[PDB]
RNA sequence: UACUACCCUUGUGUUAUGAACCCUCUAACCCGCACCACUAAUCGUGGUGGGAGACAGUGUCAGAUGGGCAGUUUGACUGGGGCGGUCGCCUCCUAAAAGGUAACGGAGGCGCCCAAAGGUUCCCUCAGAAUGGUUGGAAAUCAUUCGAAGAGUGUAAAGGCAGAAGGGAGCUUGACUGCGAGACCUACAAGUCGAGCAGGGACGAAAGUCGGGCUUAGUGAUCCGGUGGUUCCGCAUGGAAGG
RNA sequence: GUAGCGAAAUUCCUUGUCGGGUAAGUUCCGACCCGCACGAAAGGCGUAACGAUUUGGGCACUGUCUCAACGAGAGACUCGGUGAAAUUUUAGUACCUGUGAAGAUGCAGGUUACCCGCGACAGGACGGAAAGACCCCAUGGAGCUUUACUGUAGUUUGAUAU
RNA sequence: AAGCGACUGUUUAUCAAAAACACAGGUCUCUGCAAAAUCGUAAGAUGAAGUAUAGGGGCUGACGCCUGCCCGGUGCUGGAA
RNA sequence: GGUGUAGUGGUAGGAGAGCGUUCUAAGGGCGUUGAAGGUCGAUCGUGAGGACGGCUGGAGCGCUUAGAAGUGAGAAUGCCG
RNA sequence: UAUCCGGGAGUCAGACUGCGAGUGAUAAGAUCCGUAGUCGAAAGGGAAACAGCCCAGACCACCAGCUAAGGUCCCAAAAUA
RNA sequence: GGUAGCGGAGAAAUUCCAAACGAACUUGGAGAUAGCUGGUUCUCUCCGAAAUAGCUUUAGGGCUAGCCUCGGAAUUGAGAA
RNA sequence: CAAGUCAAAGCUCGUUAAUGAGUGAUGGCGUGCCUUUUGUAGAAUGAACCGGCGAGUUACGAUUGCAUGCGAGGUUAAGUCGAAGAGACGGAGCCGCAGCGAAAGCGAGUCUGAAUAGGGCGAAUGAGUAUGUAGUCGUAGACCCGAAACCAUGUGAUCUA
RNA sequence: CCUGAGUACGGCGGAACACGAGAAAUUCCGUCGGAAUCCGCGGGGACCAUCCCGCAAGGCUAAAUACUCCCUAGUGACCGA
């Protein structure tokens, strides 16, 4: 048998061009009058998947 | 009961006197001013500095008893 | 597995979705062309007989990053406009399948 | 105003229909009722009487009850365990003059408030003591002097602030939008600061300040739903559903 | 909370107080009732007979004992025959003091001790037997309870069909 | 002489013989006969080849004197606008 | 291949080099003038280990290269004898 | 020897000694931190014996020498200096 | 002869149901699961730790970082004293 | 005296003949092996002894390194022919060469944004692919043993109730 | 004129379809209700319109595929008590 995927990381993250991994950000659902302008504006922007993440991840989302 | 207390929050300087230093960098964090700000670094929300430009740092006694902090490029 | 702490999945929003409709093309950099001889005629097929496109995904679409040196009667799904504007300007013809 | 019709509300009737409900019927169903036959049979199947009767029973669906039965749950830290207490966040000490640093070590706070307690421009400086003066005292308020902060700073403690961040009066709403080089902290997720650019503004003559408050707590993921907008998608097409 | 009972199969305090029994009685019997925390079919109070029932006292009786002594027989013991088991890292397997995973046959220092056995005892080998049953832990199990959760067989009510 | 249980019986085969169980007796409750209750998917069966002086279930436990107050609560029964 | 300098304690653990066993393909060679195995030797190699002889034994086995693995035991209150 | 990239781990029970503090009874081979060392994972020499103290880091051989802490009357090498 | 394990029988003790019954015995799912103990076999060489932080229905487990090893790479040589 | 080691007298033999073999009075030093532990000579665990047996394997996938072939082209799967073979055929498909964005869509640019702004992700910097091999991971019992237990058939009342 | 009626379909309850009611097409079971038929009917993943494709509710149908108690001929870098 073959791997199995992580649809939860597939629906969680986006490879880019250099094989790393792009993903959403977090606090950014529901409770927003507890953060400030900067934290909001600063958290609708993207950012990568970490190092040691990445570690722990790729042989989920190998292929995907 | 007493057993509590928060994160140590990481104050004091951050850059050295005589060193290099990029423009935006953080030289002294802290709670009120205890060193004031100078020469090319500003002052954020929480009273902390930052070299608006680059240039060494430098740290002088403003007059008596108050402290400076200050920044001149090359 | 994180030890029970929540993991990395978890704690992040699913985003997005697929279209079903979605057409995808497989792309031609303009600097591959400068093998065929000027004038000739490009097709998916030549491209396919060549081997240089294998997977006509939806379309071929050209794309210029390298220098056309070239007149040729190009032809396929889309092209791009700056395409466009080296073959012309090379004096080829541009045609869409 | 008579009279003709078009007629309209209201409530009487005929007829046809639809439901609900009570009684009556027997012909379905039923009888661990009797008799006859199969038959030597307390079975059963039929037949004849009698009884009940469209109920019951059975099927489906639904509501109440249901430890009768079943599958499961029933934190951690901890000078054993248990109770007490604690679990998230902020401040000080411990913490050993960078930072960090533990204990069921010592002390306290938070889970908000403010439409001005913000911004800008302009102006001002406090606490207490002495002296005197009416009710008015130990002490309200008035005046002079002394007065370097011994006050105040929305709210804890620390740090800091009298070139004010303290106090007062005008004009406003920058408690803006898109962002953001670069740094600090950081396992990750997060958190913090941020010059500067652009748009469109506030105040001010202008310089120039303004992306909340004096600084640090006032908060919590994802999933899931809700609201508004959208130039996004829309299972052959247009829509729609739904994302 | 009545009658009735009450330091009780119930009374902690408590060896309660008083009396009897004994030279001496935390037990026993009878009264008292500050009933920690009796009580009326979870029955209360009483009750002849019954009991391999529990408790205490007395008489007789005795080796239970003072304090052991003797005898008999089976085994043990010697010989002949026959012939296991548990256990077992190797072993030429002393003592004191001390040390040391904190309690030593084995390390140290000192002392004592010719070699090999037989019968006896049982202080140690933290002896053997048994992966502690007390304790704690496991995001273990099983049985059981329930106004824990979620369900369900049955029970019941209704609608509908026959 | 005292306690418990009235008694004869039964009981943890292999550590508990008992003051525990049962017992006759008492009381409450249900059940009208295709009973009620129970086994079982249902047929079918026990109950009973019985019929409220019978049967099932709960509690107490010979005999004697007794068995007090509480229906607010939890259940049950009945009722009904 | 040599000279010099410096170094070479080691658990978990990482890395690299190997010895040995069984089998296979090829090459080559040794065995009734006595194979393997067994046993004793005072032998060689840094180690895993490798030869040569003596006795036993009676028919298959080494050596070189490469390959494939049921590839190495001292403990499992291990199993069988 | 640091950094970056990538492969593979193991470790999340630590102990003592000295110095700095807390809890403690300024008691504990106690507990919890910091700091340095050692053990762990380190043999050797001394401390009688003695993981954790003092000296010192085993690649091997030598019937060679110089020293460390600690020691020099005998056990037991060295001065009855 | 009858009652058979989601059970039966039980003068009722968790009691008996073929020498251990809070749910018999046997076969199969089945090599159940075990963050738990025990074990895990030849050699040499190079290098060589940790017993810490954070989070964890987490605390004797795990994940990331920290500490180790191996390969590559580049860089105004940053590293250590 | 964890029973040896080192030194060594004496005695007896004579080898894979070389700083020989065996024994050993006597003296010095020296608390087994494993496991698990901060630490075990351990009075913590396991082993009576001997011999045999007995534990990281394989299949399919993923990734990294090493090697080979080819190279911005590298490669076939199934199936057919054919020694249960190699090999040929088979280009369907797979990876890579272009990414960015939720997507429309654009494209060495794209997205955010009013924006030639800035920023993110990417390109100009470039190398991958097929096979083998080894390390590691995943799914399968996955390293070996070891539970109490759970479920589904069946067998049992010759014991006992 | 005919072209498969208690049928398709719908409601309720459940299953299978990769698809756990979810926006849930499609298929099937139970129950209840309940169509038209060539200008007709079903599907194209709620659903409506257009277009396209097909014509259920009646039946059969070899081959390629799976497996070996067995028989014959055999093979093995499978075992060798
Ligand atoms: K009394
Ligand atoms: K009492
Ligand atoms: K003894
Ligand atoms: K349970
Ligand atoms: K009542
Ligand atoms: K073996
Ligand atoms: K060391
Ligand atoms: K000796
Ligand atoms: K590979
Ligand atoms: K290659
Ligand atoms: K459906
Ligand atoms: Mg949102
Ligand atoms: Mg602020
Ligand atoms: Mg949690
Ligand atoms: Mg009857
Ligand atoms: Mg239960
Ligand atoms: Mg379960
Ligand atoms: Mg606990
Ligand atoms: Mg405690
Ligand atoms: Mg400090
Ligand atoms: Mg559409
Ligand atoms: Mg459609
Ligand atoms: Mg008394
Ligand atoms: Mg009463
Ligand atoms: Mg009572
Ligand atoms: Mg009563
Ligand atoms: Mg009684
Ligand atoms: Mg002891
Ligand atoms: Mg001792
Ligand atoms: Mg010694
Ligand atoms: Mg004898
Ligand atoms: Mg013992
Ligand atoms: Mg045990
Ligand atoms: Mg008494
Ligand atoms: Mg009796
Ligand atoms: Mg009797
Ligand atoms: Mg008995
Ligand atoms: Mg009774
Ligand atoms: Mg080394
Ligand atoms: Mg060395
Ligand atoms: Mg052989
Ligand atoms: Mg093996
Ligand atoms: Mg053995
Ligand atoms: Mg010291
Ligand atoms: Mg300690
Ligand atoms: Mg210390
Ligand atoms: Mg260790
Ligand atoms: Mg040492
Ligand atoms: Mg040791
Ligand atoms: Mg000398
Ligand atoms: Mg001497
Ligand atoms: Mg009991
Ligand atoms: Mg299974
Ligand atoms: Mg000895
Ligand atoms: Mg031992
Ligand atoms: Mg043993
Ligand atoms: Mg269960
Ligand atoms: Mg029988
Ligand atoms: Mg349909
Ligand atoms: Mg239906
Ligand atoms: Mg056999
Ligand atoms: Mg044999």
């Amino acid at each position: 048998p073959k791997q199995k995927t992580h649809r939860g990381l597939a629906k969680r993250v986006k490879r880019t061009g250099g094989g790393g991994l792009k993903r959403g950000r977090a606090f950014t659902s529901h409770r927003f009058h507890g953060k400030t302008k900067k934290q909001r504006r600063q958290l609708r922007k993207a950012s990568m998947v970490a190092k040691g993440d990445y570690k722990r991840i790729r042989q989920q989302l190998a292929r995907m | 009961s007493n057993g509590r207390d928060s994160e140590s929050k990481r104050l004091g300087a951050k850059s050295a006197d005589g060193q290099t230093v990029t423009g935006g960098s953080i030289l002294y964090r802290q709670r009120g001013t205890k060193i004031y700000p100078g020469v090319n670094v500003g002052i954020g929300g929480d009273d902390t500095l930052f070299a608006k430009v680059d240039g060494v740092v430098r740290f002088e006694r403003k007059g008596r008893d108050k402290k400076q902090v200050s920044v001149y490029p090359v | 597995f994180e030890g029970g702490q929540t993991p990395l999945f978890r704690r992040l929003p699913k985003r997005g979705f697929t279209n079903i409709n979605r057409k995808d093309y497989a792309v031609v950099n303009l600097d591959t062309l400068n093998r065929f001889e000027d004038g000739t005629e490009v097709t998916p097929v030549v491209l396919k007989e060549a081997g240089i496109v294998k997977n006509e995904k939806a379309g071929i679409k050209v794309l210029a990053d390298g220098e056309l040196t070239k007149k040729l009667t190009v032809k396929a799904a889309k092209f791009s406009k700056s395409a466009q504007e080296a073959i012309e300007a090379a004096g080829g013809s541009i045609e869409v399948i």
